[PDB]
């Protein structure tokens, strides 16, 4: 009766940092534990977390344990209660580079006086070899739109929206995309001013 | 040899793989075995990598997908049709096909499932080796 004790059991996943979360079930019970567990898909033997070990916690942060890109993964949660009840359930089995949130971007909007500089920052992650996301994902993208509606993207950092009316209020949007994945960031916002155009006569 | 990358700019379709693969999965429990990673590409280059998965893809279509056509749905009557117009495109590398298809066999049914549970590993391997 597992699902009494333990329900939505998954990783929460964004720019990789992977982060196991559960609940309880419906059939009990303030007096209890869970510990940890994690296994690569395609291994044999199941790993225990140090720090995650009849935790009354309900989260685990797996992010190191499940960092390499070329694997897959799965968790499992064992709850105990003080009564000697007990329930294991399993997560599904994850994907990082399937599965994982992208966050919008950090960008840089630079207000001149005809345009709008836009500087989107790589992202980096907690990948080890620090790769960013720009690294990971060989077909990412960026996609720039200023509300004027003006249409920029690319590979590259940096972008430039002229012929803008000085003194002017716009709003930029900016997001991650990689078509292959199917993946898309939220966008990043900006609202900036050109700036005033002091010319005399 | 090759496939254009506009077959892999659809989200839709790509979603409703990863969906196919995740139903299967759902079914497979046997979280021991991994069919398509690793070994697969063993010896072989990655310019030889697109012929490779061309020749597991048609294994899966003709082998696996073909005896299931009757679950998961309806996600497995919207993606066989797809992965078979990426067969249609693309109409040493025996010993490591032959490998996926003996463990495939030594599962047995289970190994079918899990094959279809992979398709998310199938179908980006097949991007990265033939864009």
């Amino acid at each position: 009766d597992p699902s009494d004790l333990l329900q939505h059991v998954k990783f929460q996943s964004s720019n990789f940092e992977n982060i196991l979360t559960w609940d309880s079930g419906p059939e009990g019970t303030p007096d209890t534990v869970y510990s940890i567990e994690y296994k690569t898909y395609g291994e044999r033997d199941w790993v225990a977390k140090k720090g995650c070990q009849r935790i009354t916690r309900k989260s685990c942060n797996l992010t190191v344990e499940t960092g390499n890109l070329t694997e897959l993964y799965y968790a499992r949660v064992t709850a105990v209660s003080a009564g000697g009840r007990s329930a294991t359930k399993m997560t599904d089995r994850f994907s990082s580079l399937q599965h994982t949130t992208l966050k919008p971007p950090d960008v840089t909007c630079i207000s001149k006086v005809r345009s709008i500089q836009m500087i989107v920052h790589p992202t980096p992650t907690p990948i080890r070899a620090r790769l960013t996301l720009e690294d990971i994902f060989h077909d990412l993208f960026y996609h720039l739109e200023l509300q004027v509606q003006m249409h920029l993207g690319g590979k590259q950092r940096e972008y430039e929206f002229f012929g803008l009316t000085p003194d002017t209020e716009f709003l930029g949007t900016i997001m991650i995309l990689v078509p292959t994945w199917a993946k898309e960031s939220a966008p990043y916002m900006c609202r900036v001013k050109t700036l005033p155009d002091r010319t005399w006569t | 040899a090759r496939l254009d990358k506009s077959n892999f700019q659809q989200p839709y379709i790509t979603n409703r793989t990863f969906m196919l693969a995740k139903e299967a999965s759902l079914a497979d429990n046997n979280t021991d075995v991994r069919l398509i990673g690793e070994k697969l590409f063993h010896g072989v280059s990655m310019s030889e990598r697109c012929y490779l998965m061309k020749q597991v893809l048609n294994f899966t279509l003709e082998e696996v997908l073909f005896p299931q056509s009757d679950r998961f749905q309806p996600y497995m009557q919207e993606v066989v049709p797809f992965l078979a117009r990426l067969s249609n495109r693309l109409s040493h590398i025996q010993r490591n096909v032959q490998k996926l298809k003996d463990t495939v066999k030594k599962l047995g049914e289970s190994g079918e499932i899990k094959a279809i549970g992979e398709l998310d590993l199938l179908f980006m391997s097949l991007r990265n080796a033939c864009i």
